[PDB]
């Protein structure tokens, strides 16, 4: 594979490498953005969980996971993909919802059949409450609610870690009506629902953002390794290069000397 | 002869590469051991010996010169080639041209990054120098950040500027075939860009500007142009004058 | 005291701050949130958050919607979809919006249409409250 | 190199010990996509061999294709079935690692020799993914598959 | 260079030469007449070239490209020879500027060509090494001074082994 071939390699590898880094920075920048943006959200979403945090719910019975639209980031997908399915046997009203598609693309195998809806774009457009509401909204209209809903998302923790986290989504007012939850409110299975609602969006937003944050750092990370990887490989080729490089010459010189010791 | 007649001559050797072949051929026919790639040993020496004869003399000779433009033509994606190697060591910088930019339409299409004048400033005008130092710089970083031409949106504005600016400058170094210029004009157009008036403008209009502007200054600021032609530097007066011209012109041009 | 967490997606206005009381426009209507709290859930309407911060000072906002979360805890959580200080809203515009709203209503003729329009009316009007 | 190149013509069984593999530590160090035998045939040595192999040869062949993309990418965002298979291919690789009775001094390891059936069996099993819930290194320097099993326990 | 590589060199030339009473040799190996010309003027300029007293710290030897390679091939040896003079005789701890020895090497290779020799790899002169050994081994510290080399080296094709 002449030097040429090799150059095809090299050339592109530089590019890749370069790209990785470029893209890295790019990613990292986004990642930074997500981080800041995560702040109010943290509060807010932690807020979302308020009630629930102050209140256990149950059902004998919306399993949904949260992923990014795209890969080329960590094992975000893998996790969720995994852990939704990991669940999925246990429960009645088995039905799944996937937000993002790097879960649609892995959890699709038979989730081609067990998804309820699936949502496209997540990252590559930073998440918003606005959005959160959207996906939330139609989600409601559907006779799937809780089989006990759970929400699977990537809880960012640090650039070194995120945890695909999950919470359960009580998508029923009703048992919230029941229980001691009865008097955690002391004010209507109406507004309940309109909180059940709202918190689904809040969390959705939240989740979305965590997910993406986690992702963005993972992509950033991802770009880091790769580009290093790239670097060593270049090096290896470079030997192969010269060597062969000379080899040519050599062979050729050979051919010269020989052909000059053996011309007509 | 010119050189010794104080005079300055320009020889374009277009090209030693083909010569080398011929010579090699000649050598070989001479049944002589040639060298690398079957090419002779002294094809450098020959030429070194030739090329050293292209020079700028002392004053004793009327200071004369023979300015040499040897050509060695890119080896279709290579220049590692022997003769280039040689020549690389010989010439007083080298102008790497790459097609691609040409193909981009970016004409001229130089591989500037590699291009070198091992000289530089003695071969300059302050006018140019005053800006050119900076220009070089602007390109340098720009090249560095051109690295990440893909986007840079997702990164900082400064550098986004540098990219835009850079791209703009590119337009400034662009030139058509049968389109050479003279110096004041050249600096003139650079000034605009270097004063970043055109960042708002897009590359297409740079060119557009430039002509128009050029023809404009030619008209009005012909006054000024006489002076600049004179001045060898850029003059404070001229700067302002230029600027004002430019700003106004610019304003019209963009409008 | 009540630890008031007043936040919107965008920001946290009060964060478990010992605010004495906050008056909110739950969809219940008005409501005077005091230092400790009922376990109660409330829905937010377009009206004002007046955050009687335990210091006399009270900040105003108009909040469109969201939830106040009324804990058994003295922790109160206003999670306003958006609650903004009126500061960033404009009266002139409000009028214009309301006008439109009112204009629109007249052709709002599916219940939903009416309703949304009505949201606008109601809303826009409710901005006028404090604008 | 022309010399071997010629040589091949005369071969009937080619043994390529593969330094790459050797670098993978393995002794056995062969690469059978290289080490081939004219007499390796569905013919001469059964198709089982061939096929079990073809799957292997394949899987490896594919894998061989993969390692390089993976070299950059890892297999991370690259299909799990592949992940499985890759690992399997590798396991199979590992399972091929076989102690040297002679060079127990050299290896430490104590030689293994495996009659055909257990050979077949081995791959067929690994191929069955039956094994795969297991560690790669379990397959390392085994004797028959049992020994891998034994080793699995010994691992986990 | 033009960084003031050469300058740095000049400064160095100065420093040792100064500080130890040492001295320098400039061996313009396959020298670009042009650069040596330029350079010349720089030393003159720098005044390290002393001309009133030619008690510059350096004897300059230039062996330009334009000279026949055969000639060029030797100039280091020459330099060496002088430096031995200076070393032993003049007690000196010479600095040997060899510029660019790679071009020497190159010249050697050319030389080889003409000499019709079977040469080292890539056609490189065979005896590159042997030449080097005796020479490099000539460069040393006696016990009368030292010929210490500063070698400008161009790494051909930036390729090294």
């Amino acid at each position: 594979a002449t030097l040429k071939d090799i150059t095809r390699r090299l050339k592109s590898i530089k590019n890749i490498q370069k790209i990785t880094k470029s893209m890295k920075m790019v990613a990292a920048a986004k990642y930074a953005r997500a981080e800041r943006e995560l702040k109010p959200a943290r509060v807010y979403g932690v807020g979302s969980l308020a009630l629930y945090e102050k209140a256990d719910i149950k059902t004998p019975e919306l399993i949904i996971g949260v992923s990014s639209d795209r890969g080329l980031c960590g094992a975000i997908h893998s996790s969720v993909a995994k852990q939704m399915k990991s669940e999925a046997a246990n429960l009645k009203e088995v039905k799944i919802i996937g937000v993002g598609d790097k879960i649609r693309s892995i959890l699709h195998r038979t989730h081609s059949d067990q998804f309820l809806v699936t949502f496209k774009e997540v990252g590559r457009r930073p998440p918003t409450f606005g959005d959160a509401s959207v996906i939330a909204l139609e989600l409601l209209n559907s006779g799937y609610e809780f089989d006990e809903g759970s929400i699977i998302f990537n809880r960012f923790r640090s650039v070194i870690s995120y945890k695909t986290e999950e919470k359960p989504i009580f998508s029923l007012d009703t048992i919230s009506s029941a229980e001691s939850m009865s008097i955690y409110d002391d004010i209507d299975a109406d507004v309940l629902r309109n909180y059940q609602e709202y918190s689904l969006a809040n969390i959705i937003y939240y989740s979305l953002k965590e997910s993406t944050t986690s992702e963005q750092s993972a992509r950033m990370t991802a770009m880091d390794n790769a580009s290093k990887n790239a670097s060593e490989m270049i090096d290896k080729l470079t030997l192969t290069f010269n060597r062969t490089r000379q080899a040519v010459i050599t062979k050729e010189l050979i051919e010269i000397i020989s052909g000059a010791a053996a011309l007509d | 002869y010119f050189r010794d007649n104080g005079k300055h001559a320009l020889i374009i050797y277009d090209d030693l590469s083909k010569q080398a072949v011929a010579y090699r051929q000649m050598s070989l026919l001479l049944r002589r051991p040639p060298g690398r790639e079957a090419y002779p040993g002294d094809v450098f020496y020959l030429h070194s010996r030739l090329l050293e004869r292209a020079a700028k003399m002392n004053d004793a000779f009327g200071g004369g010169s023979l300015t040499a433009l040897p050509v060695i033509e890119t080896q279709a994606g290579d220049v590692s080639a022997y003769i280039p190697t040689n020549v690389i060591s010989i010439t007083d910088g080298q102008i790497f041209l790459e097609t691609e930019l040409f193909y981009k339409g970016i004409r001229p299409a130089i591989n500037v990054g590699l291009s070198v004048s091992r000289v530089g400033s003695a071969a300059q005008t302050r006018a140019m120098k005053q800006v050119a130092g900076t220009m070089k710089l602007e390109l340098a970083q720009y090249r560095e950040v051109a690295a990440f031409a893909q986007f840079g949106s997702d990164l900082d504005a400064a550098t986004q500027q540098l990219l835009s600016r850079g791209v703009r400058l590119t337009e400034l170094l662009k030139q058509g075939q049968y389109s050479p210029m003279a110096i004041e004009e050249q600096v003139a157009v650079i000034y605009a860009g270097v004063r970043g008036y055109l960042d708002k403008l897009e590359p297409s209009k740079i060119t557009k500007f430039e002509n128009a502007f050029l023809s404009h200054v030619i008209s009005q600021h012909q006054a000024l142009l006489g002076k600049i032609r004179t001045d060898g530097k850029i003059s404070e007066e001229s700067d302002a004058k230029l600027k004002e011209i430019v700003t106004n012109f610019l304003a019209g041009f963009e409008a | 005291q009540m630890s008031f967490t007043f936040a919107s997606p965008t920001q946290v206005f009060f964060n478990s701050a010992n605010v004495r009381q906050v008056d909110v426009p739950t969809q219940t209507g008005a409501f005077g949130i005091l230092a400790a709290h009922v376990p109660t859930l409330q829905v937010l309407r377009p009206g004002l958050v007046v955050v009687h911060a335990e210091d006399g000072t009270t900040s105003k906002y108009f909040v469109s919607s969201g939830s106040v979360t009324v804990n058994a805890d003295s922790s109160v959580q206003l999670l306003a979809e958006e609650a903004v200080t009126l500061d960033m809203l404009d009266l002139g515009a409000a009028k214009a919006n309301l006008e439109k709203a009112q204009s629109e209503l007249l052709g709002a003729a599916d219940e939903a249409t009416r309703a949304e329009i009505q949201i606008r009316i109601e809303a826009n009007e409710a901005l006028v409250k404090a604008l | 190199d022309p010399a071997p190149a010629t040589t091949f013509a005369h071969l009937d069984a080619t043994t390529v010990l593969s330094r790459a593999i050797a670098e993978l530590g393995i002794y056995p160090a062969v690469d059978p996509l290289d080490s081939t035998s004219r007499i390796m045939d569905p013919n001469i040595v059964g198709s089982e061999h061939y096929d079990v192999a073809r799957g292997v040869q394949k899987i490896l062949q594919d894998y061989k294709s993969l390692q390089d993309i993976i070299a950059i990418l890892g297999m991370d965002e690259l299909s799990e079935e592949d992940k499985l298979t890759v690992s399997r291919a590798r396991k199979i690789q590992r399972f091929l690692s076989q102690p040297f009775q002679v060079a127990e001094v050299f290896t430490g390891h104590l030689g293994k020799l495996v009659p055909l059936k257990e050979t077949i069996k081995g791959f067929q099993q690994i191929l069955a993914g039956e094994y795969d819930h297991l560690p790669e290194q379990a397959f390392y320097m085994v004797g028959p598959i049992e020994e891998a099993v034994a080793k699995a326990d010994k691992l986990a | 260079a033009g960084v003031g590589k050469t300058v740095l060199i000049m400064e160095l030339i100065n420093n040792v030469a100064k500080a130890h009473g040492g001295y320098s040799v400039f061996a313009g190996v396959g020298e670009r007449t042009r650069e040596g010309n330029d350079l010349y003027h720089e030393m003159i300029e720098s005044g390290v070239i002393n001309l009133k007293d030619a008690t510059s710290k350096v004897a300059l030897v230039y062996g330009q490209m334009n000279e026949p390679p055969g000639a060029r091939a030797r100039v280091a040896l020459t330099g060496l020879t002088v430096a031995e003079y200076f070393r032993d005789q003049e007690g000196q701890d010479v600095l040997l500027f060899i510029d660019n020895i790679f071009r020497f090497t190159q010249a050697g290779s050319e030389v080889s060509a003409l000499l019709g020799r079977i040469p080292s790899a890539v056609g490189y002169q065979p005896t590159l090494a042997t030449d080097m050994g005796t020479m490099q081994e000539r460069i040393t510290t006696t016990k009368k001074g030292s010929i210490t080399s500063v070698q400008a080296i161009y790494v051909p094709a930036d390729d090294l082994t």
